[PDB]
RNA sequence: GGCGGUUUUUU
């Protein structure tokens, strides 16, 4: 699922994240090829649903 | 409901292929079509 | 007539004629 | 044992560049106030740019990088706003940041410029060097192309990259004549003579001075437009002197502790 | 792939200090000043600070390494004077020149602006 | 295909129908690009020309005045063979 | 692509600073080299030492 | 002939035209050594001590005889028979705009250079081998100098905030083709999402990431073993699809999908990935001054001239001797000139007219050292360096040779099936071979338990 | 065999990637990267210490 | 039995790389051969054959 | 546990040619992607830093890891018994900095002084007692560098532009040029550094350093000197340029004399020989001679040139200061740069007549001259003539191909030579054996 | 394939000036002059303009549509 | 290792360098350049 | 002018003359030892040899 | 869980 870094020094970046954990959650950064290991809490899901479909 | 959309090559039209259906345009009739850009959140960082 | 000294510059009209005649892959 | 009493003159006041002398310093200073210049000097830039749909010919990465570098005006704004890294709160708050929206599409058979007028920005002042000379070509787009997106700019300095780099070229030096030796030449009279060279035109160079320091150090400050040249020193100025006090608290704190 | 960030230049790291305090052993009155997330620019001033104090032996900063933030700072005064107030007062006094010197230059500024 | 189609077809009728074809199809794409390129596309071109023809100049006048300030040439880094 | 003008060239999705000259197979740009072998129909004489042989005229 | 053939193109007159009237003559290899040619035809025919007087042909331009990549070389005549060696088989290698409808292409392996800019010092051959319209490198503030250390033994040290701004930045495109076909009567494959339970073969990776069709739309984001396409093959079905290359992270640009000669769909993607220079790149100028980027520093950090001008690079002052590549330095010094004059100067190898006296003459009308030396400062002190660095413009390239393609580890990975080993490729996830050269030098240190555990502990152990 | 596979064989825990200056480092020591550090491994037995 | 080599894919990695592979020679002689006569530059490619563009491996 | 700073691995360059090729080093992780290492450590591999490509291993066992510390490492393979001499030595850009920095006239002001200490891992803390007390505290660049010599090492050694015509005349213990490095009680005291003291040579001071000290406090010595005369280079700087490449206008007017007087001799041997004269010199033929005397003639012109040109050089040069350093360069590279390239032979021999009794199509036919031979005239400076430059390019394809087949014939000897005597060995019994334990030596080395 | 935003050595923006270049080398200036006309006191930024290469037209003449 | 690493560095007729060196190793019974110093 | 140990050219003398005779470095001096197959099929002639 | 060959490049 997509997420938003919400605090930290990686505020505003966008990612899917690849493995989650209890605590941490690895996430691969939009922007940057590299792919970072950010605390779960410090995420916030955005998703990317697609409304309507008729 | 995705009917999966793709853009001619030459005609630079939209289309509707589903699956098990040929790969042609809705005219002319030609044999290369691209896809359409995604609907996720595409943000960058002007780095 | 004979063209002394001022040469540096029709020595390059040539070479432009000639690969404007012919190409770089003239020879394939 | 403490500290000296500089002096400041200015030779040349304008809206694109200012040229002051700094008297009674020593070098390190003098470097260290040019290094803050060249770097650690607040301004707001874009940083996060989001694109919905960009049919042009370049990439989606090369727009960005192109916004990024496009200038925005900062004169008291910057110091308003916080970084975003220090915000309190989720998503880009007005109160830490200033929001840009583009969406050009080319109709007419003429080829788009989109320049940097077609960047609407929410608040009044952040806008990009257009108000008082052409405006920055973003990308040019032809019949049938589209480019929207929305960004937001933050505030931040060179050190993190150099979009945040108000100081185009900084000119700093000292000792036009080489007095202190610090530069031997191989054959002085084949150099030409600096600008702010007091020597005729006989001699080559000052003759060697033993007990000299360097002093009077002149700079050449000229903004990129965002930042005036004056507000770049003052903000430099105070970031310097900022750092220097959290380093006396973080010192004070640490010899309490031990 | 393993570019680091551009944060990590100037932002502390959840654990790290600061600045941190080492005596030596080698001689009396000799204290390393350890500065994490710095550079050139706030250590040459101060090397150049310390000098200028007499009381001061020995002063002098370096960068262990360009790619690792970091700087240490030797300092050696006379045994009636710490490195530690030696460090205090440079600062304190550089701090003074640098607000004088700002307000020199903020006057010279708006004199030169029609005056 | 309209060239191939006159090239194949053997009729005189045929083949002019098919000329004024692919002739009214070349000036409608030429009028299109002339339309898109009034700007830009146009004036680097216009530029382009105009400098190729200052720098042709150029050379010329650099030439002339190099025949003509043939005083004296006395240099250091520079030699040439003399066989005989 | 035989003469074409480069506004041709721009719609056909190709430009005219290709060379030009290869082939295309399964895809593929597919290029020649030019191999250099001895000029027939003519009359060398060699010498090879490492044989029975003195001299020797190959055509 | 020369007024009549400068007025070309506006007319009708052409290289036909002087083959006719016989002014020009196709000598072949066989033939030329039977004529007396001339190298110039003003200076081989005044009146001299009697040479020969008998001159039956003249070349064009000597410089003629150079080809494609050793043309574009400045001064080749300057430098040593080697450097312009190395430098033709670079040239090759080098990025930019390798053509103009790049973005129709779906070629594997593409570069593209974001500013290419042209020579500030072009000889008059380039402008027909047509390097001025899709150049491959950018004009740099070289500045020749042991600044650092990080230059010393062929390296460079590039400014960070010019990488920044945009300096030799480029992209790299990767494109992926894959078609369905019948295997066999029972076997057949189809684009389609692998789920999580028909599908019996399958990867531990993500495959929600692409859309119903199978195919990954454009303009998302992916990294190393991320599925690309979703070919299931029925034996209830085995996902025989393709996943990225590991190590790649990118963005997908395109997806193209038809119908190949046989007619099952056929599609190709390609993933771009903005690669931002940064250390271990390869890059060299144009004559054979190649490198490694070694460190890079900011433009606080990095010297600065009287004025706001900090090198952009740094190469290291001992490459140059040994090497005895004189053209370089003399191109750098050109190029100060045409960067303060203001238009492209001539790097023609025979000119009989490009010294270097009258270069730094010119020079010295701006300001300038006539030599190019200038004084720069320490970037970090601020004090001047004693001695007067030599800066100046020169053009640099920059290689396909990336220090990410390069990079490979290792951890017990996959094994061969006949012997088993460790595979071999980066791409197959494989280990480096311990040569016997390397057997040989183990055995001399006399470490025997290091060699059997190279040559079996973690080679293949087997009982 | 003799001469592919075991008097050459290839070896695990193995890593390939370019050199570049740095003289802030000694005589021995190497510095290597981090992607590299993280993929290979050492076995450590484990001891009350 | 036959030769190999003779078509290459189009190395379309800059301008002057496709150029340059669309006019290159090869020459037919082994791999690796222990005389050294036929690398060296002859006399006779003046104006026939680039002095300086070659490869610097084996070939 | 993933590999954390410290561990111990074997790092390689693919051709192992000898022992010193494959050291154990000691990890330490850096941001960047990129093998690193320092430049001292550059030689024993043949690295270049030049886009090449090294291998890392990383044992599996505490036994292969001590194995491999305690014998195959960096500091303790830095002597090899190929030569018994050094292989790791300051040969980069650092050897021409402490020359500089090791001169007579090098002054240092107590900042710049207590700046470069900070980079000494071994400094007792103490400063020394300045060369100069007033009218000002100046060091010198010798004093600091006394301090970088651990332990008390003794040693002499001799410089590179050292007169020989000093040791027999007065001075001897007291020289003029500043040359004749004595080092006593580890100080240096006289004399500049360069690559005969510290390079890698017999006897050198690093080869001396580790003979006294021990294998770490020579590691320590060369991590010092690196990174002392770094930072005083950062203030010194070191380039090159057209200013160092440029006669003094006698220069070039007395290389064309030379090259006219050449011309003229090489003329007057073709009339002498056309006029049959030249007698055959012993032990050749009449052709051999005149060859042999025309090389020879063309020989001592460019040596003269190249003689003109050095003592034409002036101190501040940086070609001729990378000479005398010997971090990279050469007189005749100097000579060649500046005054002339000179002939430009193939197969040991001049340029042959490709064509029909000619080099080239412009030259006429039996035309033995200097430049239709070969004889480039001009330098890398002044450009090339093409007849010149063609030949040049000839010059440089031999060179290429004898590289080729060196690598490809060394490989398969060095590969006969090992597999000869890879089971040769030292045993118990003070004897060199085989695998059969046939005496090959009473005792190793006799 | 387009002008920079700014100089990679100075900083100075750049992207801003390449109409105004070819108006007035199309006008009568030539580049030393126009160039200097436009403000380019530094020769590291007088390159952005004397050798970039202007791509984006060769570009924009493949269009997509139309 | 000794004897093969100058052996990579290496080059009236004597002949020295590797070809020399490749007859050394290789007893031979016809070398390239007999000669004897009387 | 190179130099190199003595002790490593007194070596290969005395492996090359050790067995009296002059046996050559090449496989046809050397695969004649009585050392064993293995260690000849190491260096040539594999298939033979076994 | 996938092979052989050729070519091209790099130290
Ligand atoms: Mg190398
Ligand atoms: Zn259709
Ligand atoms: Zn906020
Ligand atoms: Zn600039």
């Amino acid at each position: 699922q997509t997420v938003r870094i919400s605090q930290g020094p990686y505020k505003g970046y966008i990612g899917v994240v690849k493995d989650a954990t209890e605590s941490t959650a690895r996430v691969e950064l939009h922007s940057t090829c590299q792919t970072i290991s950010v605390d779960r809490q410090r995420l916030t899901t955005v998703g990317s649903r697609r409304p309507g479909g008729m | 409901q995705q009917p999966m959309i793709y853009i001619c090559g030459e005609c630079h039209t939209e289309n509707e292929i589903k699956s098990r259906d040929p790969i042609r345009c809705r005219e002319c009739g030609y044999r290369i079509m691209y896809k359409k850009r995604t609907k996720r959140l595409v943000v960058f960082d002007a780095r | 007539e004979i063209t002394p000294d001022l040469w540096q510059e029709a020595c390059w009209i040539v070479i432009s004629s000639y690969f404007d005649e012919k190409g770089l892959v003239r020879q394939q | 044992p403490y500290a000296n009493q500089p002096t400041v003159r200015i030779t040349e006041l304008t809206d694109e560049n200012v040229k002051f002398i700094i008297e009674n310093t020593d070098l390190a200073v003098a470097n260290s106030i040019r290094r803050v210049f060249i770097a650690e000097v607040p301004i707001i830039a874009i940083d996060w740019v989001q694109i919905d749909a960009n049919s042009s010919v370049l990439h989606d990465e090369f727009i960005a990088h192109r916004l990024g570098l496009i200038p925005l005006t900062s004169d008291d704004i910057v110091d308003k706003l916080q970084y975003s890294r220090d915000c309190t709160c989720e998503e880009f708050c007005p109160e830490c940041s200033v929001e840009f929206t583009l969406d050009v599409r080319c109709n007419e058979d003429q080829t788009r410029h989109v320049t940097s007028r077609d960047l609407i920005s929410n608040s009044p002042r952040v806008i990009p060097v257009t108000s008082r000379q052409d405006d920055i070509l973003i990308v040019k787009l032809r019949k049938g192309q589209e480019l929207r997106l929305r960004a937001y700019a933050k505030k931040g300095f060179g050190k993190e990259h150099a979009k945040w780099n108000p100081t185009a070229g900084v000119a700093f030096e000292y000792d036009p004549d080489n007095a202190l030796r610090h530069t031997v030449y191989p054959k002085p009279e084949e150099w030409p003579k600096s600008e702010y060279s007091e020597l005729d035109e006989d001699e080559s160079q000052a003759p060697y001075d033993p007990n000299g320091k360097p002093e009077r150090f002149y700079y050449n400050v000229e903004s990129c437009g965002s930042l005036r040249p004056e507000t770049i020193v003052l903000s430099a100025l105070s970031g310097l002197k900022k750092k220097l006090s959290d380093l006396q608290t973080q010192l004070s704190h640490e010899i309490q502790s031990d | 792939m393993n570019a680091p960030p551009a944060f990590e230049s100037f932002l502390l790291f959840e654990g790290e200090k600061k600045i941190t305090i080492n005596k030596d052993t080698k001689v009396p009155n000799a204290c390393l000043f350890t500065i994490n997330k710095e550079d050139h620019t706030l250590g040459n001033i101060i090397k150049s600070q310390l000098l200028k104090d007499p009381q001061v032996l020995f002063a002098g900063y370096k960068v262990p390494h360009p790619l690792e933030h970091k700087i240490i700072i030797r300092v050696q005064t006379t045994p009636d004077y710490s490195p530690q107030e030696a460090f205090t007062n440079a600062i304190t006094d550089l701090i003074s020149e640098l607000s004088l010197l700002e307000e020199r230059f903020r006057v010279a500024i708006k004199d030169k602006q029609e005056g | 295909l309209k060239e191939k189609a006159m090239a194949e077809d053997l009729g005189d009728q045929d083949k002019a129908k098919q000329i004024q074809d692919q002739l009214n199809e070349l000036e409608e794409r030429a009028e299109a690009l002339d339309r898109q390129r009034t700007k830009n596309i146009s004036a680097i071109s216009y530029i382009n020309q105009r400098n190729r023809e200052w720098n042709i100049v150029e050379s010329e006048k650099a030439l002339v005045a190099e025949s003509h300030n043939m005083k004296n040439q006395q240099m250091d880094p520079f030699t040439r063979r003399q066989c005989k | 692509l035989n003469g074409l003008t480069d506004r041709d060239l721009c719609e056909l999705n190709e430009c005219p600073l290709d060379p030009g000259g290869y082939f295309i197979i399964n895809g593929s740009e597919k290029v020649l080299i030019a191999q250099e072998k001895m000029a027939t129909n003519t009359v060398y004489v060699f010498a090879k030492k490492d044989s029975k042989y003195a001299y020797t005229g190959e055509c | 002939h020369i007024d009549q053939l400068k007025e070309r193109e506006y007319n009708n007159y052409s290289w036909q035209d002087l083959v006719a009237s016989g002014v020009v003559e196709y000598i072949d290899t066989l033939e030329e050594e039977t004529v007396m040619l001339a190298m110039t035809p003003d200076d081989l025919q005044e009146k001299e001590v009697a040479y020969c007087s008998t001159y039956t042909h003249c070349e064009i331009h000597p410089s003629m005889i150079l080809g494609v990549c050793a043309s574009i070389i400045p001064f080749p005549d300057h430098n040593q028979s080697p450097r312009n060696t190395y430098q033709s088989a670079m040239g090759k290698q080098a990025m930019g705009v390798y053509i103009t409808n790049f973005h129709v292409r779906m070629d594997t392996l593409a570069h593209v250079l974001y500013y290419p800019q042209k020579p500030l010092v072009t000889t008059r051959s380039m402008e027909y081998l047509r390097f001025r319209e899709l150049p491959a490198g950018i004009n740099s503030i070289v500045a020749i100098a042991s600044y650092t250390g990080y230059n010393q033994e062929d390296s460079v040290i590039m400014n960070r905030s010019a990488v920044d701004r945009g300096f030799f930045r480029s992209v790299f495109y990767r494109s992926y083709k894959e078609q369905e076909s019948k295997k066999g009567f029972d076997q057949e494959e189809v684009f389609e999402k692998p789920t999580r339970e028909t599908c019996q073969g399958m990867r531990h990776a993500i495959y929600d990431k692409l859309d119903d069709d199978g195919l990954i739309a454009p303009g998302v984001r992916v990294s190393g073993d991320d599925v690309i396409i979703g070919k299931t093959v029925t034996l209830t079905k085995r996902d025989c699809s393709t996943f990225l290359r590991t190590s790649e992270t990118g963005i997908v640009d395109q997806v193209m999908v038809t119908l190949n000669q046989e007619g099952y769909k056929f599609c190709k993607i390609r993933v771009r990935s903005v690669r931002i220079p940064q250390i271990g790149d390869k890059f060299a100028s144009r004559h054979g001054q190649k490198g490694t980027c070694g460190i890079q520093y900011r433009q606080e950090d990095m010297p600065f001239t009287c004025e706001g001008i900090t090198p952009d690079i740094i190469i290291n002052p001992h490459a140059i001797p040994s090497r005895m590549t004189i053209g370089h330095l003399i191109e750098c010094l050109q190029g100060k000139v045409s960067a303060n004059k203001g238009e492209i100067g001539d790097a023609t190898p025979f000119n009989d007219a490009v010294n270097v006296q009258k270069i730094s003459n010119l020079l010295s009308d701006y300001g300038y050292h006539l030599r190019g030396n200038e004084v720069l400062y320490n970037g970090f002190t601020g004090r001047k360096i004693t001695s007067q660095i030599f800066i100046g413009p020169t053009y640099y390239q920059r290689l396909k040779h990336m220090v990410d393609d390069k990079i490979h580890s290792r951890a017990r990975g996959p094994i061969q099936i006949l012997n088993r080993q460790p595979m071999e490729g980066r791409s197959r996830d494989g280990g480096l071979r311990f040569g016997e050269m390397e057997r040989d030098c183990q055995i001399a240190h006399g470490a025997a338990q290091f060699l059997r555990e190279r040559l079996f502990e973690a080679s293949d152990p087997y009982q | 065999r003799v001469r592919g596979n075991l008097m050459g064989k290839r070896v695990d825990f193995s890593a390939r990637t370019v050199i570049t200056p740095d003289p802030n480092l000694s005589i021995d020591q190497v510095g290597v990267p981090r992607s590299i550090a993280a993929n290979m491994t050492f076995a450590e037995i484990v001891t009350p210490f | 039995q036959a030769r190999a080599g003779v078509s290459q894919v189009l190395n379309r990695l800059t301008f002057a790389s496709t150029l340059s592979h669309l006019r290159r020679l090869n020459s037919p002689i082994g791999r690796d051969g222990k005389l050294a006569k036929p690398r060296q530059l002859h006399n006779t490619l003046w104006g026939m054959v680039c002095p300086a563009e070659t490869p610097e491996g084996h070939a | 546990r993933h590999m954390c700073d410290g561990d111990i691995v074997i790092f390689n360059r693919q051709p192992t040619l000898h022992k010193m090729s494959m050291m154990g080093h000691r990890v330490r992780i850096l941001p960047w992607s990129t093998f690193r290492l320092n430049l001292s450590v550059t030689t024993p591999y043949n690295a270049d830093f030049d886009g090449d490509e090294m291998n890392l291993h990383l044992p599996q066992s505490l036994e292969t890891r001590a194995e491999i510390q305690e014998l195959a490492m960096v500091p303790r393979m830095i002597v090899t018994p190929q030569s018994n001499r050094p292989v790791m030595g300051i040969v980069q850009d650092t050897l021409t900095a402490v020359r500089k920095f090791t001169k007579r006239d090098v002054f240092l002001e107590r900042g710049e002084v207590m700046n470069l200490l900070m980079f000494l891992s071994t400094w007792d803390g103490k400063v020394p007692q300045p060369a100069i007390l007033k009218p000002r505290p100046l060091w010198t660049g010798k004093q600091i560098f006394s301090l970088i010599i651990p332990g008390h090492i003794n040693c002499i050694r001799t410089h590179s532009t050292h007169p020989d015509d000093e040791d027999s005349g007065p001075y001897k213990h007291i020289s003029p040029g500043d040359t004749k490095v004595v080092v006593e009680n580890g100080e240096l005291i006289m004399g500049i550094l360069c690559k005969k003291s510290l390079g890698t040579s017999a006897g050198s001071l690093v080869h001396i350093s580790y003979l006294e000290m021990g294998h770490d406090i020579t590691r320590l010595f060369y991590s010092n000197i690196q990174t002392v005369i770094n930072n005083w280079l950062l203030i010194e700087g070191h380039t090159i340029g057209i200013g160092d490449s440029i006669a003094d206008s006698k220069t070039y007017q007395d290389i064309q004399n030379t090259i006219k007087k050449a011309k003229q001799d090489v003329i007057e041997v073709i009339e002498k020989a056309h006029n049959n004269e030249l007698e055959p010199t012993p032990g050749n033929t009449l052709r051999q001679t005149f060859e042999n005397q025309v090389n020879r003639i063309l020989n001592d012109a460019r040596d003269k040139t190249g003689s003109s040109a050095q003592k034409s050089l002036s101190e501040y040069n940086n070609f001729k200061s990378m000479v005398v350093s010997g971090a990279k360069g050469s007189k005749i590279n100097i000579s060649q740069v500046i005054a002339v390239v000179g002939q430009q032979n193939v197969e040991g021999k001049r340029i042959p007549f490709g064509f029909k009794h000619r080099t080239l199509p412009h030259f006429i036919k039996d035309d033995y001259g200097p430049e239709s031979r070969g004889f480039v005239e001009n330098s890398y400076l002044a450009g090339l003539t093409p007849t010149e430059f063609f030949f040049h390019a000839m010059g440089g394809r031999e060179g290429l191909i004898d590289t080729a087949v060196k690598t490809a014939e060394t490989g398969y000897i060095q590969r006969r030579l090992i597999k000869s005597m890879e089971s040769v060995m030292v045993k118990y019994d003070a004897t060199v054996r085989n695998s059969i334990n046939q005496v090959v030596q009473l005792r190793y080395g006799e | 394939m387009i002008i920079p935003v700014r100089c990679f050595t100075c900083g100075k923006i750049v992207g801003n000036k390449w109409e105004a270049y070819l108006g007035l080398l199309q006008a009568e200036y030539t580049e030393g002059d126009a160039l200097d006309a436009l403000g380019l006191k530094r020769y590291c930024c007088r390159r952005m303009l004397l050798a970039h290469v202007d791509l984006i037209e060769k570009l924009l003449n493949y269009a997509p549509l139309e | 290792q000794s004897l093969g690493e100058p052996a990579t560095q290496m080059t009236k007729n004597v002949t020295l360098g590797v070809p020399r060196l490749k007859e050394l190793i290789n007893i031979s019974k016809k070398p390239k350049t007999p000669s004897l110093t009387v | 002018g190179s130099y190199v140990n003595y002790r490593h050219l007194a070596l290969l003398c005395d492996t090359m003359t050790c067995r009296g005779h002059l046996m050559a470095i090449t496989r046809h001096g050397v695969n004649r030892q009585d050392t064993g197959p293995l260690m000849k099929c190491s260096f040539e002639e594999t298939v033979d040899v076994l």
